[PDB]
């Protein structure tokens, strides 16, 4: 099992009449689904994963930011030095899930510990043709319509102690989020989200927390600083840029007591046309929202975190912010079980 | 060749802001952290916080969470410090820091700015006075005289101290400048021999360029009665 | 928190020798994250030493790291004029506070040459006051001064100033200025300075009388 990179293919079940634009991508850069595919399970095997150096995270970059290039049409994109016009008409914008598959002569190692932190051995082995399907979904700060852990939340890092490196958390219970542009300010929305589902969630996660920070209060704090597409929970709906201040998310502090124990909560959204774009340095500029209610309830299942450094004069206190803004670690928070490997 | 190229030294008054800007080339900008550290004189280097040029992310340490701002221009290729509420004891050297090899560990400065110095002080620029330093009137005659100069009172820094136009430069102690006053005050030591004064002139040429200054002062025998 | 104990503070040492540097952090780190820098006087930080052993771009032979667990080893093998400079150890954004190297030639040791210095007439004219004592090329650097105002021990007011080893004749300096109000300077007669050095042990005495 000597592991090297290798072109990869995808698979959808995209329908071929559909407009809808990831389907219209899919259809004519993947092939149909295996519909029962195999599945061998290794045994006495223990293999090294790195989901940090992954390069099924570099090819599916790729992928969404060319699906993205030729699917939403901006009036006006600024890339350096150059501006472009061109017609912004409204579009079908739904994800699908994209399966991702080794060609032949090579495979895909999945590894199946439930408590698998992201680096190091795994003992448990599985070795698949493609894997699972997974929506590209493009946020900042929450992780939508992804897929959940398997047993406890866990949490990810390629040195957690290392306050430049982004912490990728993975929960085990979905967390609603229903957001909606009522039907004013054509530009006013909201996102309501259960006050007690994520209040517990954020308990559960400071423990799993905790355990690299022994003692050691965790805190949760907003954003410090940077662009709109950061500082606030920021997704597309519909084709529609949403921009959520998340701050009443979060603010909050759990001590080694306070993990120890309806109404919603509903953070005001904007819905932006000038938009800062992440798969390139640029601006693009969209048309003003479509009329009619643009609802979208998707899943919480994952959370991008970034640690405060330097020497807190309190005494011992954690804190950490809702990071993102790369979306390799979108694609990373999915592709983290799977590496490619040549068949010998 | 990477290059960090750093603003000019600032003199601000306490509670008043500062902002330091980082002009960067030699590489492409977007695809490195840009961090800020902090140089104190008795406090030794101090880091201060970091910014993503993808989007504008930040770190803010604990310390300086209220009063620092870190901005960017991709642009331009700069990174922008901004510091607020400014004390008495913020005088620093503040560095903009690049790491060494791209995609790999964040904290291996190889890359620094050449530095901005801010100089926190309620005081404006105010020259120095030179007061001459001779011996005690009746000068018991050993085989050399030591002759002084005081540079009192001026700001800020530097100021420049010769003896006889640089001619004597051996026997000469220029020491290191004081702070008390919210002014600086150095001192200054040249020993000739006592056949050369006062029998030949031995003058103190001070100068600080600041406040448009140069002062020559002759050091002549003290009168008494 | 990671907190970097920099052992010794000071290292006085002469040009030719060995320096070893030592750094402890408060937990362990591997071997490959340490960093050491080095810091002179008007110029920038440079970066010696990565990954606890790994020397940077440019840094000769003579600068060598070590170390694993918490103990950690700057060592400079044979110490150039160029290598006295203050070095810091630094784990994430975390650093030692330093350890600085000095130069010191031996030498023999030598008495100070003590010069007190009355207000000028000049400085009286402004009603300011000021007693400049200086204490030129001794050895070893380590000395100590008091003010005596008619007999009484002055604290006040005393702000001194000293020079680095002399590139010459491997001596120390410092000077000693006590500041005064004019109209306090006029109510006190027998101003003295007071040197204690290594060489004597009775103190060097300069003084003057106001009377005079
Ligand atoms: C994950 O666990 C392995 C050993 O099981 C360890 O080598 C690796 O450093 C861990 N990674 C973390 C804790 O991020
Ligand atoms: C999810 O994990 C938490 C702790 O990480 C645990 O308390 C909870 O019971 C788990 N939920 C499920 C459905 O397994
Ligand atoms: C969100 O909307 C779905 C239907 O789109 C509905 O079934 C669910 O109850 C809603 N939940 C909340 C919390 O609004
Ligand atoms: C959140 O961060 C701010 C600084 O941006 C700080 O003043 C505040 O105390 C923090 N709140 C917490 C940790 O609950
Ligand atoms: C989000 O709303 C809070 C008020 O709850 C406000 O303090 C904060 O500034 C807002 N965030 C942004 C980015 O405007
Ligand atoms: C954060 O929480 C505190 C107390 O829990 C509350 O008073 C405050 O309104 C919340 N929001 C902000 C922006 O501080
Ligand atoms: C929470 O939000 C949903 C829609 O997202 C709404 O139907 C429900 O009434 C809200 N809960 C409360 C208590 O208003
Ligand atoms: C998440 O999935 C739901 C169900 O297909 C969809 O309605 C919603 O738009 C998705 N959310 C995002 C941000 O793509
Ligand atoms: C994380 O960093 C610490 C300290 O630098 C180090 O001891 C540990 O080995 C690192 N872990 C990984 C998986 O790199």
């Amino acid at each position: 099992w000597k592991e090297a990179t290798a072109t990869l293919f995808c698979a959808s079940d995209a329908k071929a009449y559909e407009t809808e634009v990831h389907n219209v991508w899919a259809t004519h850069a993947c092939v149909p689904t295996d519909p029962n595919p195999q599945e061998v399970v290794l045994e006495n095997v223990t293999e090294n994963f790195n989901m940090w150096k992954n390069n099924m995270v570099e090819q599916m970059h790729e992928d969404i930011i060319s699906l993205w290039d030729q699917s939403l049409k901006p009036c006006v994109k600024l890339t350096g030095g150059s501006v472009i016009t061109q017609a912004c008409p409204k579009i079908s914008f739904e994800p699908i899930p994209i399966h991702y598959c080794a060609p032949a002569g090579f495979a895909i190692l999945k590894c199946n510990d439930k408590k698998f932190n992201g680096t190091g051995p795994c003992t448990n082995v599985s070795t698949v043709q493609c894997t699972h399907g997974i929506r590209p979904v493009v946020s900042t700060q929450l992780l939508l319509n992804g897929s959940l852990a398997e047993e406890e939340i866990v949490i990810r890092s390629e040195n957690i102690t290392d306050n430049a490196k982004i912490i990728i958390v993975q929960l085990n219970e979905t967390v609603e989020i229903n957001c909606t542009r009522p039907n004013g300010d054509i530009r006013q929305a909201h996102c309501n989200i259960s006050k007690a589902k994520w209040e517990n969630t954020l308990k559960q996660i400071a423990r799993k927390l905790r355990e690299h920070f022994k003692n050691e209060t965790i805190a949760f704090n907003q954003s410090s600083g940077g662009d709109p597409e950061i500082v606030m929970h920021s997704f597309n709906c519909g084709g529609e840029f949403f921009y959520c201040n998340s701050t009443q998310l979060f603010n909050s502090t759990w001590t080694w007591n306070d993990t120890e124990v309806n109404i919603n909560i509903t953070l005001p959204c904007r819905i932006k046309q000038i938009i800062n774009m992440w798969q390139e340095v640029g601006k693009a500029m969209y048309a003003p929202p479509i009329k009619g209610q643009i609802r979208c309830s998707s899943n919480i299942t994952g959370l991008l975190l970034t640690r405060d450094g330097g020497s807190s004069t309190n005494g011992t206190t954690e804190t950490f912010r809702p990071g993102g803004g790369d979306m390799r670690d979108n694609w990373r928070s999915e592709l983290y079980k799977y590496k490619v490997v040549k068949i010998e | 060749q990477v290059q960090l190229v750093q603003s000019g030294p600032e003199v601000r008054a306490p509670g008043a802001s500062v902002t330091v800007s980082c002009k960067t080339s030699g590489y492409s900008f977007t695809d490195f952290f840009i961090h800020w550290v902090r140089q104190a004189p008795g406090q030794g280097l101090e880091w201060m916080g970091w910014l993503n040029p993808i989007f504008g992310a930040v770190n803010y340490a604990h310390k300086y969470q209220g009063r620092i701002t870190l901005t960017r221009d991709t642009s331009m290729k700069t990174a922008y410090m901004q510091l607020t509420n400014l004390r008495s004891d913020d005088t620093a050297v503040f560095y903009c820091v690049r790491k060494r090899v791209y995609d790999e560990y964040d904290w291996d400065w190889a890359y620094w700015g050449q530095g901005t110095l801010v100089t926190v002080s309620a005081a404006s620029t105010t020259p120095p006075s030179v007061y001459p330093l001779a011996p005690g009137s009746a000068a018991q005659t050993n085989s050399m005289v030591t002759l002084g100069c005081l540079v009192k009172g001026y700001f800020p820094e530097p100021v420049t101290v010769t003896w006889n136009s640089g001619s004597l430069s051996s026997g000469v102690h220029t020491f290191p400048a004081v702070l008390q006053s919210d002014l600086y005050t150095l001192s200054s030591s040249v020993t000739v021999p006592s056949s050369t004064w006062p029998s030949e002139t031995v003058t103190c040429n001070v100068a600080h360029p600041a406040s448009s200054t140069k002062v020559d002062k002759k050091i002549v025998p003290r009168d008494c009665d | 928190e990671i907190v970097l104990t920099q052992s010794p503070g000071i290292l006085s040492l002469s040009p030719g020798e060995r320096a070893t540097l030592s750094c402890r952090t408060s937990q362990d780190v591997g071997s490959n994250s340490l960093a050491w820098y080095q810091e002179k006087p008007g110029q920038a930080p440079r970066l010696l030493v990565y990954g606890a052993s790994n020397r940077a771009t440019g840094v000769p032979d003579r600068f060598s790291g070590g170390g694993s667990g918490t103990d950690f080893t700057l060592t400079i093998s044979r110490l150039e004029p160029e290598d006295f400079a203050v070095y810091y150890c630094q784990q994430y954004e975390y650093f030692g506070r330093g350890t600085k190297v000095q130069v010191d030639i031996k030498r023999t040791d030598a008495a100070p040459t003590v010069s007190i210095f009355p207000p000028s007439s000049e400085q009286l004219t402004s009603g300011g006051a000021s007693v400049v004592c200086f204490l030129n090329n001794f050895y070893p650097k380590d000395i100590n001064v008091k003010w005596k105002i008619d007999g009484s021990e002055r604290q006040n007011g005393v702000l001194n100033s000293w020079t680095d080893q002399d590139s010459k004749d491997s001596t120390y300096s410092m000077s000693s200025t006590l500041t005064l109000t004019k109209d306090e300077y006029e109510r006190h007669n027998s101003y003295t300075c007071e040197a204690t050095h290594k060489t004597s042990t009775s103190p060097i005495v300069k003084s003057f009388n106001r009377n005079e």
